[PDB]
């Protein structure tokens, strides 16, 4: 029953439920050499571990619509419906935004979602809405609750297009529920946490499990 | 033929004295884009020509 | 819902330098309705009704309280500088007094380390900033009434009629060290920008004191009650220090 707050990392997983599989794919983007986002499957982790290093988005700022308009004209905060939020990619340090390019020829109104390196403008700001009938605007959101996100720059949803048989995320006029699952919320201070890079050391000055150099006969194996 | 009447009433509501009412126009366009079924078979979704 | 509407009105009118008379009328009506609502709530729990007190404690009252504090913290200092908004400011102060009374009633009949007291402490630490702004606004104006008896400012008073030049009044604050540099500009703005740099510190430091005396006393009583009934509360001692 915990409420999502800023300065937290989220995966933003969308439950496709294709062929009664509930893959719950999550959006990801490299940020360098490619700006467009794409869904990677978070299911079937036993047979193959899916990458999640590029699937972390930090909640940078949260603001209301009127205050957002005023600052555009110009410390944890509880997230509630009808509020504008800012998402920053963990690895790329860029901001999630709605690009004006439309690579999808199936829908003329569709817009592609990608990463941008500047926080200026309203293209990178998004607002959640109470997709559930029980919930209503002005109510604080909680973990394990489906959400619907709309660009403040242009009314559109993170629709999960699957017309071509491939799951893509794009700004469209059709509604789509999104699960805002938080990760890395409970910081283990001084303790070792998941999704962390480090140098293991049997003792000191060890280089534990250090792979061989490049172009070696070991083939880095 | 059914849509003709509503479209005429909407243009009368939005346009007065050769100028466009900004509030009415914004509300109408927001509702129209919220419910794309008002755009007819074409100009709607992937199947719209 | 009323608090959300008033917050939206504040966010709309924040940019404008001067509030339009129609907006003033709408604010007056909204704050009158809000004042009536609070009185009803106080009546519900004024008699030590434990069930009603628990129901209010487990409710969304605290979010509305935080929002009202946020609106107030900017309303006081926005309406202070202008000279045509004194009535609206006084009505706002009366509404804030009622808010405190309701909170005190809520605090009525508490025990040591009580759940309602802890909830009030959590509310205060959630809305610390606005409370700090309100407390500062009160204390520097009390010191403003104190400055009239200061010799280090009376000597700087030059006009036989008793008027003090703007620059001289800045230097007097800086010498007395009552108010810091950023606060100096706010006091200058709130001062009656008289046609001359000479300003009537008399009125500037004698106004806003009657309507603020009652609400300041209520705030002091609330803080004293919380401090005495919640031992070992470092955040509460931080508020007391402020």
């Amino acid at each position: 029953v915990q409420f999502l707050r800023t300065d937290d990392e989220v995966v933003l997983q969308c439950s496709a439920t294709v062929l009664k599989e509930q893959l719950k794919l999550c959006l990801a983007a490299e940020g360098f050499g490619n700006r467009l986002c794409f869904l990677e499957p978070t299911s079937n982790a036993q047979n193959v571990p899916p990458d999640l290093a590029i699937c972390c988005f930090t909640l940078e700022q949260s603001l209301s619509v009127r205050a957002l308009q005023e600052m555009l004209a110009n410390g944890h905060r509880t997230l509630l419906y009808g509020h504008a939020i800012l998402l920053r990619h963990a690895h790329s340090r860029m901001y999630l935004s709605c690009l004006t390019t439309s690579r999808s020829m199936t829908d003329k109104l569709a817009f592609d979602v990608g990463l941008q390196e500047d926080a200026t403008g309203e293209a990178c700001w998004w607002t959640m809405h109470p997709a559930s009938k029980q919930r209503s605007e002005g109510e604080k959101v909680r973990v394990g609750d489906d959400l619907i996100l709309v660009s403040v720059s242009s009314e559109r949803y993170l629709h999960l297009s699957t017309a071509s048989g491939e799951l893509q995320v794009d700004a469209s006029f059709m509604q789509t529920l999104w699960n805002m699952n938080p990760i890395c919320s409970c910081c283990e201070e001084g303790y070792v946490t998941g999704g962390h890079v480090l140098r293991l050391f049997h003792g000191h000055m060890d280089e534990c499990l250090t792979i061989s150099a490049a172009d070696s006969d070991d083939q880095r194996r | 033929c059914g849509g003709e009447r509503y479209l005429d009433f909407l243009r009368f509501a939005v346009f007065v004295n050769g100028e466009s009412v900004e509030e009415n126009a914004n509300v109408v366009v927001r509702l129209l884009i919220r419910k794309p079924e008002c755009f007819g078979p074409a100009l709607r979704g992937e199947g719209g020509s | 819902r009323l608090q959300e509407s008033i917050s939206d009105f504040y966010w709309y009118y924040s940019g404008k330098d001067v509030i339009e008379e129609q907006g003033k009328r709408n604010f007056s009506k909204a704050m009158s309705v809000a004042k009536q609502v609070f009185n009803s709530l106080t009546e519900y729990i004024q008699g030590p009704c434990t069930g009603n007190q628990q129901s209010l404690a487990h409710s969304r009252l605290w979010d509305a309280v935080v929002g009202f504090l946020h609106v107030f913290a900017h309303m006081m200092m926005k309406l202070a500088q202008d000279s045509s908004q004194i009535e609206l400011l006084k009505e706002l102060l009366d509404l804030q007094k009622d808010m405190v009374v309701m909170l005190l009633s809520l605090l009525e009949g508490n025990v040591v380390n009580g759940m309602i007291a802890r909830q009030m402490v959590d509310m205060l630490v959630e809305s610390s900033s606005n409370v700090e702004m309100i407390l500062k606004f009160f204390d520097m104006f009390l010191k403003l009434k104190d400055i009239v008896g200061s010799e280090a400012f009376q000597d700087y008073v030059t006009d036989p009629r008793g008027l003090i030049s703007k620059k001289d009044f800045q230097k007097a604050m800086d010498s007395q060290k009552q108010f810091t540099g950023p606060e100096i500009q706010f006091l200058l703005s709130c001062s009656e920008a008289d046609e001359n740099e000479m300003i009537n510190f008399e009125e500037f430091a004698n106004r806003f004191q009657e309507p603020a005396r009652d609400i300041g006393f209520n705030v002091a009583v609330l803080l004293t009650n919380l401090s005495e009934h919640v031992p070992h509360d470092p955040r509460l001692r931080n508020f007391l220090e402020l």
